[PDB]
């Protein structure tokens, strides 16, 4: 089957600038009718794929004129003029000349916005979970940039590394920021054996970690 | 206009058969369009599975061999996907879409439905409220949340105030552990509106037919 390869972007791009995304096919997509059957799709965070371009250079209905496509028979390029926060996600090209109609590996687009420190919030276990014998302490590190970040848990002033699970969101389509949740899970008895619970966020935006805590 | 919607079991045991339905509204499927099924594996790789067109024309991905079948019911304006002898390799999000001769699908894609191939049993989540411990600088913003713990399979649908509040919401990707998923969702609102204005997280788990509404109250 036809194999379509795509290379990753080397860095996040600046809003307003022009960006080019490439796609390469192992076989020509030029059909006997002189048309080249290559589609470009954008899959925004948490959404279904949306067609941007078809027939290599034809814009789909309602697609912004900031998107244009060019290329030869095996090398294609999607050009995005004046890139916007809403353009983040993964771009995929697809061929429509031979079964199966394969998709490329996809290219992620990130926006490099101004540095932003995270808004940190910590939450004690709920009375409901406690009656269940469990105790989860949750910490949210919201709306920061860049994406690199480190969270440290402390219990009664002592560092903790066991029972912690983190999750990161993709880049926000509206404000180009990132968010993370850190959850420390312990048995009820363990939780009842300490008083101070602290979440410590270290970001590039500052020398000192942002600290949030509570006393049981 | 045209709208497509997928539906079917989100959990299928290995070796058994997967079945999905795409209900089309606003356009007849007896038309000359490729009513197709596409799937996206964990990792985001996309794959064309095949299509049914003009009622009697079907085309399938050769790699699926003879285990895939695509059929339709004109009276209900629905087309179906049947994938036999599934393995964990078939775990993915399945989408239906309308493709025309020139490869154009417009915005005619369904929202997709997740199917997980596993021997594990369906387990409903327990939903816990996340309310601040003490008080902070008011007159600004306050963050609340909900912890959705111990469910299987994915996904869970989390909304705040019935979905009437969607701005400033962060629902994090679930983490898997011991065949169970756990996820959290945060919501940030003007401190002047909480706890005066109620804030509730709604958590639905389709696979287990459960739904929990948890109001966040001060502690
Ligand atoms: C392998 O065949 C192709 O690539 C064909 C076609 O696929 P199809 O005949 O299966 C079809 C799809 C959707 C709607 C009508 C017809 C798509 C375009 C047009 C001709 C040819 N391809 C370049």
């Amino acid at each position: 089957d036809i194999v379509i390869t795509q290379d990753e972007l080397s860095n996040p791009v600046t809003s307003g600038e022009s960006v080019s995304i490439s796609c390469r096919s192992s076989r020509s997509l030029l059909y006997k009718d002189g048309r080249t059957y290559l589609n470009w799709f954008l899959q925004r965070p948490g959404q279904s794929p949306q067609l941007l371009i078809y027939l290599m250079s034809t814009r789909a209905s309602g697609v912004s004129d900031r998107f244009s496509g060019s290329g030869s028979g095996t090398d294609f390029t999607l050009e995005i003029s004046r890139v916007k926060a809403e353009d983040v996600g993964v771009y995929y090209c697809q061929q429509f000349v031979e079964y199966p109609f394969t998709f490329g590996s996809g290219t992620k687009l990130e926006i490099k916005r101004a540095d932003a420190a995270p808004t940190v919030s910590i939450f004690p276990p709920s009375s409901e979970q406690l009656t269940s014998g469990g105790a989860s302490v949750v910490c949210f590190l919201n709306n920061f940039y860049p994406k690199d970040i480190n969270v440290k848990w402390k219990i009664d002033g002592s560092e903790r590394q066991n029972g912690v699970l983190n999750s990161w969101t993709d880049q926000d389509s509206k404000d180009s920021t990132y968010s993370m949740s850190s959850t420390l899970t312990l048995t009820k008895d363990e939780y009842e054996r300490h008083n101070s619970y602290t979440c410590e966020a270290t970001h590039k935006t500052s020398t000192s970690p942002i600290v949030k805590s509570f006393n049981r | 206009e045209v709208k497509l919607s997928e539906s079917g079991p989100g959990l299928v045991k290995p070796s058994q058969s997967l079945s999905l339905t795409c209900t089309v509204t606003g356009y007849s499927i007896t038309t000359n369009y490729a009513w197709t099924w596409i799937r996206q594996f964990p990792g985001n790789k996309l794959e064309w599975m095949g299509y049914i067109r003009s009622s009697v024309i079907t085309r399938y991905n050769p790699s699926l061999k003879s285990r895939i079948s695509i059929t339709q019911d004109t009276s209900k304006n629905q087309f179906f996907l049947q994938l036999n002898s599934v393995t964990t390799e078939d775990t993915a999000t399945y989408y239906c879409a309308r493709y025309d001769y020139y490869g154009n699908t417009g915005d005619y894609w369904g929202q997709g439905t997740s199917v997980t191939v596993s021997s594990a049993k369906t387990t409903p989540p327990s939903v816990y409220p996340l309310a601040p411990g003490t008080a902070a600088l008011k007159s600004s913003m306050v963050t609340l949340g909900c912890l959705v713990k111990g469910y299987f399979p994915e996904p869970v649908t989390v909304t705040w105030n019935s979905g009437s509040l969607s701005s400033g919401v962060h629902t994090f990707p679930a983490v898997l552990q011991s065949d169970l998923y756990t996820l959290t969702s945060s919501v940030t609102v003007p401190s002047s509106t909480w706890p005066s204005q109620t804030v509730t997280c709604n958590v639905a788990h389709p696979a287990s037919s459960t739904k929990v509404d948890k109001k966040i109250v001060p502690r």
